[PDB]
DNA sequence: ATCGGATGTATATATCTGACACGTGCCTGGAGACTAGGGAGTAATCCCCTTGGCGGTTAAAACGCGGGGGACAGCGCGTACGTGCGTTTAAGCGGTGCTAGAGCTGTCTACGACCAATTGAGCGGCCTCGGCACCGGGATTCTCGA
DNA sequence: TCGAGAATCCCGGTGCCGAGGCCGCTCAATTGGTCGTAGACAGCTCTAGCACCGCTTAAACGCACGTACGCGCTGTCCCCCGCGTTTTAACCGCCAAGGGGATTACTCCCTAGTCTCCAGGCACGTGTCAGATATATACATCCGAT
């Protein structure tokens, strides 16, 4: 897959993956209920 | 109660022709009557879509001798063929 | 007001009623004399024929009635009706006998 | 309704007397899910233009032909129906 | 009888299932099943007996027609037991993945 | 020799591309191909629902069977916009 | 007098009425199916279109080669399903490499 | 004639690396010949059928996209 | 250069971009004319018709290879055999 | 490798029953006669183009070598399954009542085909100008062995 | 963890033919009536899918277990490929032609349509036997013994 066009997933196929939720490490954070594995694009 | 059409005796009659010794119940009746059916809306789209193809409004025998070389198998094709030439000619000669 | 077309052509399956389909079955405008003659003798000869295979199976298995299984299994059996019948099923059906050799002790 | 049971209604001892009429012999213990799985998929579309089918025709009864005929549509044929 | 071996009777089973004609699944469960899915796409729908039965008999044909070719992929692989990455490669390789 | 005059989706399928981008240029080979695609969407679904008129008794085509034609062959949520569209344009077209 | 603007579509009317009455489909047609024709091809060209002209200002080319059209109607999914057994002329095919095979080292 | 080994090597390594492989053997040229004659003859059987029907010796575009759209196949961007 | 499979991976995705043919003209123009002095003499082709089925084949073999190229997989391998073109050919239900 | 024993396999003997094959009625299609009118073929044509062919070359193919990476054969193993049996259970006939629905028929009214002419949407010819191909070179990123 | 070499991306820098837009000249799409009619509404008939229960048992349930083999690991060895070379006809661009594909015009004849009567094929009884059902048996096979 070329580079420039992969904007799409950056705005729309982003808001489901991750949670927010109390951080155990320090204050707030960013939990999963999702699965992403090596190599994805993210945020 | 009401009028309905079926291929029941003409199917009887071929059989008898060929094996007068046996016998046949109503599902092989059902299911010659669906595959000859079958067959028959197959060849007639096929012959009706080859009319439409070279803008001509009619549909001739020889159009129904294109749609059955390009539609069935080789061999049986070639029987197949040869068998309605010889009924149109004999047909065509006593009308 | 005799003599029927297909007594005239020397036929059995009625050319009539063929050509009846053909005018309002909304295949075409114009339908020539000879179609409906020339589509009753291939469906003639496409029935003998596989009448004739269950003849046929039907004396290998002695039953003077004939079932699906039996015709079935004389189309199965002939390659071209199997290519022809490509994307086919038979109620009451079943399949033809085989095992893989490597299956096999 | 919608419920969970009459899904296992196909037990074990069917699919292994179709896996037979098939010619298999050693069936692994996990097969019987994706098994259900694929029948309900194909199930899923043949069932929903049958009723559509008969939605259509402006009754909320079922026949036969109807069926055969949205099984032509998608390409698998039955005969002895009509 | 004895603990046979594994196999043994598979074959025979085979044998007396292959050439045989009949109905594999029952008729209730599946009526049921049918009456079950139905009701997603529209309630209150009214099934008729030839309709339902001819409808198993298509399902089992394709069901059947998956064992054949899942079998033969199956001894592609160099061994005798079914496994599920086999029947997810005869669906997508059959052409409705 | 004799000039002859052809019919192609030709004007109208750019008028859409202009009316949705209006700065992006139309090569030939895609014009054709897109001429080649309505001809073929347009004969399917007409034949389809020709083919399920008949099989209704019915010799009409009405356009309720059109809808249903295109029920059975779109999938998914597409099939319910395209028929949202379809019964938005003909209720605008009506009262003209 | 038009018709075409009586609904506020694009595609002609006139032509898709004559063409189905002439194409033998059936022997009598109503008024509203021409019209339902003409409005389903307009969405289906739409919705076509709109990825085209993506795909074209994604490589920051005017002009919309076939081979944008082949990668607008691959990576939909739903047109994959709808456009199963077509190909394109001079389409090409969309980049893909199996998982598994991926050299690496350290 | 004697044209089959006109498909050479490189061209169908070439569609090869289009399928997606690295690895090939070197026994599997003949069977894709093979392959490729049946499909070409099992084409052009019903394209010469399309066009002598019609009467004409010359074989066009537009039948040949005609004879794929009957087959199964089909052809778009052509006619 | 050296570190095979490196360079087919390059290979692979050059022309995984590219979009061209991949046959020469006149080898391939003379083939269809030799397979169709077999079916029938003195036939005049169309430069545009013979293009056509060039590409549709190209098509329907760079499927089947493929589907060859995962049978592969299912087979604990990276190489292809000729035994798996015959699967797919065999499991495609086009035999 | 060879032989004996339990056990499912296919075969012959009463019989009986419900589906198979046959005889009747008559009404709706199809064959017999006739017409006209609109498709069609058949003579003629002439320019588009497809076949054929020739000079130049270089991008592509063809052939030989060196090796390392991957196909292939085997071996243990321990573990998941087929076989077998005692038990519960919902399938399978059996037979009963009926309403809900399919299905056939008289009807008559909104709706589609015929047609005449218009006249503007729409199709073809000619510059033409810029989106894009060709090219030359520097900036930019990847990889594997010291 | 770090170089040398090796590739690709991009910044100009330039030249050229394809999408485009205007002008001119048609031909079929409306509009309006006009005319016949296909299907929609309401009624009545019939028939069967469904609710219901009884009783019987083929089969599902689930445990027990002894081993067949799927798999991980090893070693092996052999041949596909990449790198290099020499070698050559696909490809380019140029010529010329004849023939035949598409178009024009036309007379003629096949057929849609109408009217016509009669005959044959489906609804409907009704007799009757082909094969399922249960019993006893010779036989081929898995398993076990040597």
């Amino acid at each position: 897959l070329p580079m420039p066009m992969r904007f799409r997933h950056l705005k729309k196929t982003s808001k489901e993956a991750v949670g927010v939720y109390r951080s155990p490490i320090h204050g707030r954070g960013l939990f999963c209920k999702r699965n992403i594995d090596a190599g994805e694009m993210v945020i | 109660k009401t009028r309905k059409e079926s291929y029941a005796i003409y199917v009887y009659k071929v059989l008898k022709q060929v094996h007068p010794d046996t016998g046949i119940s109503s599902k092989a009746m059902s299911i010659m009557n669906s595959f000859v059916n079958d067959v028959f809306e197959r060849i007639a789209g096929e012959a009706s879509r080859l009319a439409h193809y070279n803008k001509r409004s009619t549909i001739t025998s020889r159009e129904i001798q294109t749609a059955v070389r390009l539609l069935l198998p080789g061999e049986l094709a070639k029987h197949a063929v040869s068998e309605g030439t010889k009924a149109v000619t004999c047909y065509t000669s006593a009308k | 007001k005799a003599k029927t077309r297909s007594s005239r052509a020397g036929l059995q399956f009625p050319v009539g009623r063929v050509h009846r389909l053909l005018r309002k079955g909304n295949y075409a405008e114009r339908v020539g004399a000879g179609a409906p003659v020339y589509l009753a003798a291939v469906l003639e000869y496409l029935t003998a024929e596989i009448l004739e295979l269950a003849g046929n199976a039907a004396r290998d298995n002695k039953k003077t009635r004939i079932i699906p299984r039996h015709l079935q299994l004389a189309v199965r059996n002939d390659e071209e009706l199997n290519k022809l019948l490509g994307r086919v099923t038979i109620a009451q059906g079943g399949v033809l006998p085989n095992i893989q050799s490597v299956l096999l002790p | 309704k919608v419920l969970r049971d009459n899904i296992q209604g196909i037990t074990k001892p069917a699919i292994r007397r179709l896996a037979r009429r098939g010619g298999v012999k050693r069936i692994s213990g996990l097969i019987y899910e994706e098994t259900r799985g694929v029948l309900k998929v194909f199930l899923e579309n043949v069932i929903r233009d049958a009723v559509t089918y008969t939605e259509h025709a402006k009754r909320k009864t079922v026949t036969a032909m109807d069926v055969v005929y949205a099984l032509k549509r998608q390409g698998r044929t039955l005969y002895g129906f009509g | 009888p004895h603990r046979y071996r594994p196999g043994t009777v598979a074959l025979r089973e085979i044998r007396r299932y292959q050439k045989s004609t009949e109905l594999l699944i029952r008729k209730l469960p599946f009526q049921r099943l049918v009456r079950e899915i139905a009701q997603d796409f529209k309630t209150d729908l009214r099934f008729q007996s030839s309709a339902v039965l001819a409808l198993q008999e298509a399902s089992e044909a394709y069901l059947v027609a998956l064992f054949e070719d899942t079998n033969l992929c199956a001894i592609h692989a160099k061994r005798v037991t079914i496994l599920p990455k086999d029947i997810q490669l005869a669906r997508r390789i059959r052409g409705e993945r």
